[PDB]
RNA sequence: GCACCGCGCGCAGGGGGGCCGGCGCGGCAUCUGGGAAGACUCCUAAGGCGCAAGGGAAUACCCCGUGCGCCGGGGGUUG
């Protein structure tokens, strides 16, 4: 049985011995990654009892950073169907035909890439998905698609990158907006592999508490990937 | 080795596929706060079976498939010690029943 | 310890490792006919000092490291002249440095071979470390890699013919080599050729006679001829 | 105070709070020509055409935020006004992109964001060519 | 200093600290100025302090 | 250029160096680079070097992908030279992939080297 | 010019020390007639954190502070002029990391990090530049490391042997610097003065000079003097031996200060040249070079 | 609440302190123990190791002299 989660646009698909993530597909018929999908009707069809509308994606938090932040406790993940988010190192397009489905027709992903083999496969995603638009330049040049990405309401940031916090700030000087959203997700083995790991994440909540966010809350990505956090945090509000 | 291979093979993706199963069904989360009078807020507004047996299921299939993956792991390795020791010039590896290792320090001309 | 050390081929000098590895290793180096120190050579690497050698008009030196690093140390300016690397040695384990027309600044010794720990043997024609500057990465002439076992005796001959170069950990591994040809001879040691494990070998000074000494403690002689 | 904006499709100045005047464009493949002469800096006939007046400088101004842009545009002898880079130019640069809906009802009365995704899949194609497959 | 963190159990919820040091300097960190020291005076030991006292 | 983990410090690759002779007296090794592939694509290794003096640099390429989705540690020695009578072979090997196992002095010298790894990283 | 007047003190605050100082002017900037701005002198500090500090000596506080994940700062300096607006601060530290912070136009930001060691237990010391792009770093474990800025590679490891006079064989290089004419001056754990080779980056000379560990060098300005001060309150001046080239030699030593001499620096100019060493005793005592 | 002719006791917990004594984490110039260890070193001996059969048992452990192999000692004149 589907029931939609705390987040709007986000599911829950619940079973006997299980309990699944998932999006509402803004393709129907079609799966990108190789995932598995599930399609329920809204009732009202009994005597044909075919599951025709609603075509639902699994979300895997194996595979995303986002996913394993909506398990772990995240309270907000500051997008609703409607916003405006722009990704940070957009991966081959597997977390963004998420993030895409959650922000439904009328919201709009801008995914940037620097990589040139996963901007390959992330244009070649979203030619399909109209509501992404991909940038394949380097994320420490903001000035290079300041004609391309207007004004946001979300940054998520997954790059593997030391001066991580340092891109989100120029990015967010650049297109966030006033009280924005920021949802980082920050790896302590990049960024410093020797030092502990509440260390390095409370050195880049401090960078970023300077660098004028405000940190709302930080939680680790610790059932699902190994010394990975995730910091939701506010912008000027 | 080469059927101790394709059954490690198989019984690895096994093991991968079932700790994703057992993760997914079942000083981590820190919330921060501007002053202990917001502290202290969200504390006054945080003071206002079935799952068992199939977790502890999950559990015992998830400790045997662990099991049978080192059993493979182990035979692939003694037989890999096997062909060291089988060698057609005098190869490193492996112990002699008396206890000491093997070891050659000759090189492969 | 006073263990290892080289007398110079002019006399004057004799150079000694000094024990102290600590991921560089030095030899003072003593004046022979007074027995003082009068300088001293340091390298880096990471064991120490492998072997080293005079030059042959009797100035500098050669000091092969282990861990690959090879140094050439003048004795006029008394520094560094240039380091170069062994082709792919994981660690040096002896050297020699033999040959006349060589190099006029470089003491004019006209190959240098260097026999890692593994078994293989390099061999430099010392013409090709000149680009006073030194290639940092040098090709050899040839490489030598019949033993197995690692080299633990080279020799060139006194006239710069001949390279016998031998490890001691097999029964009768012992090579020889023509130069500047840089081919071992197939037709000596055979399987019969009483070398034993051989610890230490030496051309005589009219390049008649070689001498070979084992591990069992017997000197062997045999005559060279052309 | 003459302003310098680049959206993907046209350009704005707000000289005098509110906005005075602008320039609009649509849908060619000479939108990517004045991509990539913004992305240098080059001449640009949308900008000529923009700075092009026929009296005079009249207060040496132009508040562009790249200086790279501002010191490229510089050079150009067909106006001979000298520009200005960004001196922490942030608060109006954002605030016009934020508060950018009232700008649309003025020069582009619709939604124009398709072109800005064409631009981006030819833009992002193009170095996908550059690093070639 | 800083309010020390009170956790319910499963989260914790602390107070930031950034009011230590407005514009004035840095505080030194303890463990590193006795580890210059620990280089400083290896296996050395101090002469006796001062002159006739307990 | 391209070998981006480049191990450029003399003590690390002296150190790199001794871990892969010591691992080919384990038999513990994989040497070669269809080998490596087969043992980076089984998960069976616990670290991988490559080399930089391989003359067409591409043809070990492909091994950083595998090593990016399956989150093992590739790094770049110098010499191939060096790392193929590192292994005791006689050849050039121009890339190596050193395997786990239960409990080892050399398992713990593995954990130790891939930290040292991920400090180049 | 030979007054010493005493004129500012900025104190800071408890439980904070001041470890490095260093100065950054700029070249002489001309204005349109042919006037001259002298150049902007910016002081930085750190203060056994993780953090550099810029001065205000206007507003009589500090001005900025800058940090990035490392270790706590050790040895810090000002890159040399060939680059003319674009100059950047090398910092060691104690877990190994070469971070690299940049400073123009008003600003002291974390910009990158060059490399680290291997081993983990490699403090960096002291840290001195040979040119525009090459670092020459002392270390604890016995190395004298010589980094090059611009791709952050290492050139040479130059090394050191253990200390035979006591025991903890890692000896400590304590502080290198660089003469005029490319080599490397460098004051160890045994109280010794190595002089390097530049081009080589092998070792020409060793002196034993003092007893206790040479603490601070000093270089003259045009590369005639060597001033060495130590643990054993010990003073010593080296110029170098007639004849042969490259080879120094202990002129004369004197016990100038009553503790040891942890610091040291030269100026010599406007008919002035001295050298200030101050050292645990409170007293910076003027010598003339 | 107990004693309204009293201190104190049973209990909820708000904050800070002696930062006294343990625990955890981190670095630690040296020192101590262990493993690994250089190939001149040790490699157990003039013999040993391995694989596959065969025979016997304290029947979880092991021992012994058939067929293939791998080394080693000794002896050993350009085969």
């Amino acid at each position: 049985i589907v029931e939609p989660h705390r987040h709007k646009g986000v599911f829950v698909a619940r079973g006997g011995k299980e309990d699944l993530l998932c999006t509402a597909n803004l393709v129907p018929g079609e799966s990108v990654y190789g995932e598995k999908r599930i399609s329920v009707e809204t009732p009202g069809s009994g005597p044909d009892a075919v599951a025709t509308k609603t075509e639902y994606r699994i979300w895997n938090p194996f595979r995303s950073k986002l996913a394993a932040g909506i398990l772990g406790g995240l309270e907000t993940i500051y997008m609703k169907p409607g916003s405006k988010v722009l990704y940070l190192g957009a991966a081959s397009g597997t977390s963004v035909s998420h993030v895409a489905d959650i922000v439904g027709p009328t919201g709009a992903v801008y995914a940037v890439e620097f990589s040139h083999r996963s901007g390959r496969d992330l244009i070649n995603m979203a030619t399909r998905r109209t509501n992404v638009i991909p940038i394949v330049e380097d994320a420490r040049k903001p000035m290079a698609y300041r004609m391309l990405v207007p004004m946001v309401d979300v940054i998520f940031a997954d790059v593997a990158q030391p001066d991580q916090a340092r891109i989100v700030g120029i990015n967010a000087r650049l297109f966030l907006k006033q009280g924005g959203g920021l949802l980082i997700s920050i790896k302590a083995s990049c960024i410093d592999s020797t030092a502990p790991p509440e260390q390095v994440f409370a050195s880049e909540v401090q960078k970023l508490r300077e660098d004028k966010f405000f940190p709302k809350e930080q939680l680790t990505l610790e059932p699902y990937e190994r010394d990975h956090a995730m910091v939701s945090c506010v912008y000027l509000q | 080795l080469g059927y101790v291979r394709t059954m490690r093979n198989i019984a690895a993706k096994e093991l991968k596929e079932l700790e994703e199963r057992y993760v997914l069904a079942g000083p981590k989360k820190i919330v921060f706060f501007e002053g202990v009078e917001e502290r202290q807020q969200a504390l006054e507004k945080q003071k206002a079976r079935r799952k068992q047996l199939v977790l502890e299921k999950l559990a015992r299939k998830v400790k045997a498939a662990r099991k049978k993956l080192k059993a493979l792991a182990d035979a692939e390795y003694e037989l890999e010690l096997q062909q060291a020791k089988m060698a057609k010039t005098a190869t490193s590896g492996g112990f002699t029943k008396s206890g000491r290792r093997i070891k050659v320090r000759e090189r492969k001309r | 310890t006073m263990e290892r050390f080289r007398v110079s081929p002019c006399g004057r000098y004799m150079a000694l490792v000094a024990s102290d590895k600590k991921g560089g290793g030095m030899l003072n180096i003593i004046n022979v006919g007074t027995m003082q120190w009068i300088a001293q050579a340091r390298i880096d690497g990471r064991h120490g000092v492998a072997d080293f050698a005079w030059w042959s008009d009797g100035n500098g030196l050669t000091i092969a490291g282990r861990d690959g690093q090879v140094t050439e140390w003048s004795m006029i300016t008394r520094r560094t002249v240039g380091i170069w690397r062994d082709e792919g040695s994981i660690g040096g384990t002896v050297m020699a440095l033999g040959g006349r027309n060589g190099p006029a600044e470089l003491g004019g010794d006209r190959w240098v071979a260097i026999g890692s720990n593994s078994g293989i043997l390099n061999v430099y024609d010392r013409n090709d470390l000149i680009e006073i500057r030194i290639k940092k990465y040098p090709t050899p002439t040839r490489v030598f890699e019949q033993l197995t076992t690692s080299i633990s005796v080279v020799a060139f001959s006194p006239d710069g013919q001949l390279l016998a170069f031998g490890s001691q950990h097999k029964k009768d591994a012992l090579r020889l080599v023509h130069l500047p040809s840089c081919t071992v001879y197939r037709n000596w040691p055979t399987e019969q050729t009483p070398l034993g494990r051989v610890t230490a070998i030496a051309f005589s000074s009219k390049s008649d006679v070689l001498a070979v000494g084992n591990d069992v403690g017997r000197v062997r002689l045999w005559e060279i001829r052309g | 105070l003459f302003i310098l904006t680049e959206t993907s499709a046209g350009y704005a100045l707000f000289k005098a709070i509110k906005y005075k005047e602008f320039a609009k464009f649509d849908s060619a493949a000479i939108a990517v020509e004045e991509a990539s002469g913004i992305l240098e800096g080059k001449v640009t006939p949308k900008l000529a055409s923009l700075l092009n007046e026929l009296k005079d400088e009249k207060k040496v101004t132009l508040a562009v935020h790249d200086t790279k842009l501002s010191n490229s545009i510089t050079k150009l002898p067909g106006i001979n006004i000298k520009p200005i880079s960004g001196s922490m130019t942030d608060d109006l640069f954002r605030a016009i992109r934020q508060h950018l809906y009232n700008l649309i009802p003025g020069m582009e009365p619709s939604n124009f964001d398709e072109m800005n995704l064409g631009l981006a899949h030819s833009l992002s194609r193009h170095k996908l060519k550059f690093s070639p497959e | 200093k800083n309010p020390k963190d009170k956790r319910v159990g499963s989260t914790a919820y602390r107070v930031v600290s950034n009011g230590g040091d407005p514009r004035l300097a840095p505080k030194a960190k303890k463990q590193s100025l006795n580890l210059k020291q620990a280089l400083l005076r290896r296996d050395r030991v101090a002469k006796p302090r001062g002159g006739f006292f307990v | 250029s391209a070998a981006w983990p480049k191990a450029e410090d003399p003590a690390l690759v002296q150190e790199l160096l001794d871990c892969v002779q010591q691992a080919s007296h384990y038999r513990q090794l994989k040497k070669g680079a269809n080998e490596t592939t087969k043992s980076v694509n089984r998960g069976t290794s616990e670290l991988v070097i490559l080399a930089a003096d391989t003359q067409p640099l591409s043809i070990v390429l492909h091994i950083p992908l595998i090593c990016e989705e399956k989150n093992v540690p590739y790094v770049y020695v110098p010499s191939k030279v060096a790392l193929g009578r590192a292994c005791g072979v006689s050849r050039a090997v121009i890339a190596v992939s050193l395997t786990s196992n239960e409990a080892s002095d050399l398992n713990s010298k593995i954990r130790a080297l891939r930290d040292k790894v991920e400090r180049l990283a | 010019n030979g007054g010493w007047y005493q004129e500012v003190i900025i104190p800071g605050g408890k439980d904070r020390s001041v470890d490095g100082l260093v100065w950054v002017t700029d070249p002489d900037e001309e204005m349109a007639d042919g006037k001259i701005i002298h150049g902007k002198s910016r002081l930085f500090s750190i203060g056994y954190t993780t953090t550099i500090t810029e001065w205000d000596l206007e507003k009589a506080r500090a001005k900025k502070h800058a940090s990035g994940q490392h270790g706590e700062i050790w040895c810090f300096g000002v890159q040399p002029l060939p680059a003319a607006q674009n100059r950047k601060l090398v910092a060691g530290t104690v877990d190994g990391n070469l971070v690299l912070y940049s400073i123009e136009d008003g600003d002291l930001k974390f910009q990158k990090t060059l490399t680290r060691t291997p081993s983990k237990k490699t403090k960096f010391v002291s840290i001195a530049f040979q040119s525009h792009n090459i670092v020459i770093v002392g270390c604890s474990n016995s190395t004298i490391c010589a980094y090059d800025v611009r791709t952050g590679t290492m050139l040479r490891q130059m090394t050191l042997g253990t200390d035979l006079t006591g025991g903890s064989k890692n000896i400590i290089v304590w502080a290198v610097k660089c003469l005029p004419n490319g080599d490397i001056v460098s004051g160890d754990s045994t109280g010794q003065v190595c002089i390097w080779d530049g081009k080589t980056y092998t070792q020409a000379q060793r002196i034993q000079s003092h007893t206790q560990d040479v603490l601070c060098l000093s270089v003259s300005a045009d590369g005639s003097k060597i001033i060495s001060g130590g643990m054993d309150r010990r003073t010593a001046v080296y110029e170098p031996m007639a004849g042969q080239s490259g080879r120094w030699s202990k002129v004369f030593h004197r016990r100038y200060h009553q503790h040891d001499v942890k610091a040291m620096a030269s100026f010599e100019g406007k008919g002035m040249s001295v050298v200030v060493s101050g050292g645990s005793d409170a007293s910076p005592i003027v010598l003339p070079l």
